[PDB]
């Protein structure tokens, strides 16, 4: 999408109350105070596999390069077969 | 009667004696003009303009014997706080027509809220509106470019580095003119020129062929990605964001942007919350004549300006370094002077029916809105 | 985050929304988008609210026993609530009570953003190895017709169709097969499509941009090894800097070093890279977006893209145990409800600069680093010179 | 433009609310909500001109 | 609807309410720039030199 | 004016070395001539209309 909606959070249940309450809050604290957070980051939000792009960087193109130059050299082969005939019209012509 | 504004009519001093330029058009239609008196800064002086004609024209439908005089201050009008006593105070041209010094006076100066309980007003005579007046800087960019903005002392780097190649290649000579003949071949691997004199046949040679071949067919690459970056290219941020401008909606002493003093528009912006800031900041800055809004663009005097937007445009051919602005601001329209009651009412919105019904509105285009130089 | 000046003399005081507050006692109004959100505070929660002045050195932070600022404030009890934007630190947390997200926040830091392009040769990444595909593929093709002209040398001939394949340029014995002709004829168009092939890959040269510069983040190759650049990399804060006080739990490479590329001023901290003696600032993420956001000119960048360092976020504390406590966040909450805060963004969020997609463009010279692929270019030299006296090893015996 | 014009509501010769009517659409104007009705109406979707 | 002269001539109207014309359209299909716009290019400089 | 047109002039060098530079100084410039082609496709690529 293009940009945030509505940013908020959310996390492990929080209800009615409990010593983990605060305690847990403190958790919280080393979690984003620690980078175990930004650790974690590699076990999840780091792993990435799609690549990203904005424009279209196809410069490799070799596919499609192949989608003209390939076939083109079929036409480099059409004197090997044809050239060789062709070679052989004047020349058996005269043979 | 009116103030002198370039875009909307063309009015200089008098020629000689109850005399003005006498000129047909570019299209040979001869337009007429008529004489209106005030100060420099009261006497007759010429008056003439695509919008006044309008006037004329409408007359010419209702007639009316059109006597042409001039504004006495600065401003339009307005009902504005004096500086004594509580009274409503109604300004300008609009404070003639509570004067009612004149039949109706000609003025784009837009219908305003305000102004509607207290003045009456007629459909746009031409639909339009009011921006920010602004100029644009100067694009050049260019250079030399392959010559200049490419590998400034690299060109010459990779120059040298050719002598180390026939260097090279001389080195693969011996193995089995040297220099000479090189300083014809790698010196044409740079050119490719074709000097024609030929290459050896060494097995290491046209393998280097091949080496510095690849170089320079990047090299000239290059050069072709050099005249991208000279044809594809920044032209940095243009501003103009609009009524919700962020270098606007955040004040500060850097940029330089108001309006005129008493201004119509800028009463648009009068009455308003968020508008707050222009309205402290711009209003000390706020001059008074859009003449020296023009002139003060021509000297780049402040950030920007705002003023009647169409009007702009228009002003937008009398300037080649002029920026126009991003959108419509509040779209409104004026006219000629519309209060109290005249049979001039419903007769003169039906002259606009015309107006607007028959070309002679888009005909005065090529009198002055479809006129264009910039 | 905040805004404040003088109350007007003009009018007498204070204009628009501005506020209030006394200083040692000389009431002066203030301004800034989170006032706002204090005034939206009250507009449901509906308690009065009286802004005052700071002595020293924002919120309240550890001092000797006791921590100095706002928050020592709120130690000293000296209001029910208090205003001002800080993530809570855990030690801040710690001290007292605290209040929910007003905005997203972090670590970060940033520096201008100058030259680079590309980095060299990416004409060649462009190739994608077709060129050794038709390399290969039309040399052995070359060499067909080549021995098809019954009706070295020939070897010497396919590298004239290497100058078909580059750039012509090559002036040596045109081969005398009229077939073999208009086999120089199939690399003719080919080939000239293939100079094309460099054409389109310069455009996705010009075209494809990429705005990269060097963040490792919390350290880096230029930072985790803080005394190894030979320039110095200088990134950081201010004094008594609470996200500096959390990489001075992290990493002294900096909190050690960084008091030499210790800096004052907030602003100051931009004014010194229009300066640019140093590498890079630290300070306030999201903050920092906003410097970037007030920019006269594009020159910085944060030091990365806005990948998240030390995610965080600020609010409103008050004392511990307050009476507002319950709720409030829950005001906080309607806060994010209307999206008024989305409005904020014209208040306060909403850039000028702003363009974080959009990296204007690099153009510039050719670079002697940009040169590095006729670098690796030149390189083959000594590599054709081992194969040829490889030859002459080849003649020793 | 060709032929430009605008809109609106008309009513009867002489009707009630006829002078101040258009003077609610002074303020209509005024408050910028026209401006807020391209979402409603007017700001498309294509746009790009 | 814009008032028509006539649609004016036969009773009250209101102020405009948004701003309108007469206007025609199609679609934008296929067309770029005419040939020779390289040529175009020149500026009379490959003359010069 | 092969040296002008994108050379492909197979006929008669000129034994001139001195005039061989001289061809040298079509070579470099003409060559940002083929340049001037180069960019000028841009702006054809480039500049709408």
């Amino acid at each position: 999408t293009g940009e945030l909606f509505f940013r908020s959070g959310f996390g492990i249940g929080m209800r009615k109350d409990s010593p983990w309450k605060q305690q847990v809050s403190l958790s919280i604290l080393k979690s984003h105070e620690n980078g175990f957070m930004e650790d974690l980051d590699k076990t999840w939000v780091r792993y990435q596999e799609c690549d990203s792009r904005s424009n279209a960087p196809a410069t490799l193109t070799c596919e499609n390069m192949a989608g003209v130059f390939m076939l083109v050299a079929g036409g480099i082969v059409a004197g090997i077969f044809l050239i060789f005939i062709e070679i052989a019209y004047k020349r058996h012509k005269d043979a | 009667v009116t103030i002198h504004q370039e875009p909307f009519v063309y009015v200089k001093p008098t020629m000689s004696d109850g005399t003005c330029k006498e000129e047909f058009t570019v299209n040979g239609d001869p337009v007429k003009k008529v004489i209106c008196t005030g100060p420099n800064d009261t006497v007759p002086q010429c008056c003439y303009g695509f919008c006044i004609d309008l006037l004329i024209k409408l007359a010419r439908t209702m007639q009316f014997t059109y006597e042409v005089h001039l504004v006495a201050d600065g401003k339009f009008g307005t009902q504005e706080r004096v500086q004594n006593s509580n009274k409503k105070e109604w300004n300008g041209m609009m404070g003639e027509l509570l004067s009612g010094q004149a039949d109706m006076i000609v003025a784009p100066l837009t219908i305003n809220n305000e102004r509607a309980q207290y003045i009456e007003f007629s459909k746009p005579f031409k639909y339009q509106g009011l921006t920010i007046l602004v100029k644009k800087e100067i694009p050049r960019s260019t250079l030399d470019s392959f010559m200049q903005p490419f590998q400034s002392t690299l060109w010459l780097l990779v120059g040298l580095s050719v002598h180390v190649v026939a260097v090279m290649l001389y080195l693969l000579d011996r193995f089995s003119l040297t220099l000479s003949s090189a300083m014809w071949f790698s010196w044409g691997v740079l050119l490719n020129s074709g000097i024609g004199e030929g290459a050896p046949r060494s097995f290491s040679a046209r393998i280097l062929g091949m080496v510095w071949a690849g170089f320079a067919m990047i090299i000239v690459a290059s050069y072709t990605a050099n005249l991208a970056a000279f044809l594809v290219l920044d032209r940095p941020e243009e501003r103009i964001t609009g009524i919700n401008d962020p270098r606007l909606r955040n004040p500060s002493d850097k940029f330089i942007y108001a309006t005129v003093k008493q201004s119509s528009v800028d009463i648009y912006f009068r009455r308003q919350v968020e508008l707050s800031t222009m309205y402290r900041h711009m209003e000390k800055h706020n001059y008074e004549s859009a003449a020296e809004a023009i002139q003060a663009v021509r000297d780049n005097k402040l950030h920007a300006f705002i003023w009647d937007s169409a009007v702009l445009e228009f002003e937008a051919s009398q300037k080649c370094d002029l920026v126009t602005t991003g959108e419509l601001f509040f779209r409104s329209g004026f006219g000629i002077g519309m209060r109290k009651d005249s049979p001039w009412k419903q007769q003169v919105s039906l002259s606009i029916l015309k107006s607007h019904e028959n070309g002679f509105m888009e005909d005065l285009d090529k009198t002055w809105v479809r006129y264009q130089e910039c | 985050f905040v805004i404040v000046e003088s109350v007007d003399p003009l009018s007498g005081t204070c204009m628009r929304n501005t506020v209030p507050c006394q200083k040692r006692y000389i009431k002066k109004c203030c301004k800034g988008f989170c006032i706002d959100i204090l005034k939206k505070i009250s507009k449901s929660v509906k308690f009065t609210y009286d802004l005052y002045l700071v002595t020293n050195g924002k919120h309240g932070k550890k001092i000797n026993g006791t921590w100095n600022g706002m928050i020592g404030e709120v130690v000293m009890k000296r209001a029910y609530m208090a205003v001002g934007s800080l993530t809570i630190n855990e030690e801040r947390s710690e001290v007292v009570d605290f209040s929910v997200p007003f905005i997203e926040t972090g670590i970060s830091v940033m520096v201008s953003r100058s030259n680079g392009t590309v980095s060299p040769s990416a004409f060649l990444e462009p190739f994608s190895a077709c060129v050794w595909v038709m390399m290969f593929v039309m040399l052995l093709i070359v060499s067909a017709v080549a021995v098809f002209v019954f009706e070295f040398t020939i070897g010497k001939a396919i590298w004239l169709l290497w100058g078909l394949v580059f750039n012509n340029s090559v002036p040596v014995q045109n081969p005398k097969g009229t077939t073999s002709k208009i086999m120089v004829s199939v690399w003719a168009f080919f080939a000239v499509i293939f100079l094309a092939s460099y054409t389109a890959n310069l455009a996705a040269f010009m075209i494809q941009e990429e705005y990269v510069d060097q963040v490792s983040g919390l350290s880096d190759k230029k930072f985790q090894r803080p005394n190894d650049f030979s320039p110095p990399f200088r990134f950081g804060t201010v004094p008594n800097g609470s996200t500096e006080r959390n990489i001075r739990n992290n990493y002294a490479e900096m909190h050690a070093y960084m008091g030499k590329f210790n800096q004052r001023g907030v602003d100051d901290a931009l004014l010194s890279l229009k300066t640019g003696k140093l590498d890079a600032f630290i300070y306030d993420a999201a903050v920092l977006n906003y410097m970037a956001g007030r920019d006269e000119g594009c020159k910085l960048v944060t030091i990365g893209s806005g990948k998240v360092f030390a995610s965080t976020g600020y609010g409103i504390a008050i004392q511990k145990d307050s009476g507002w406590k319950r709720q409030v966040d829950l005001a906080i909450l309607q806060l994010f409800g209307d999206g008024e805060m989305e409005e904020l963004e014209a208040l306060w969020l909403t850039g000028i600069c702003h363009n974080e997609k959009n990296e204007v463009m690099s153009s510039q010279l050719d670079i002697d680093n940009m040169a590095g692929v006729f670098y690796m270019l030149g390189a083959a030299m000594a590599l054709s010179l081992i194969t040829f006296i490889s030859e002459h090893l080849f003649y020793w015996q």
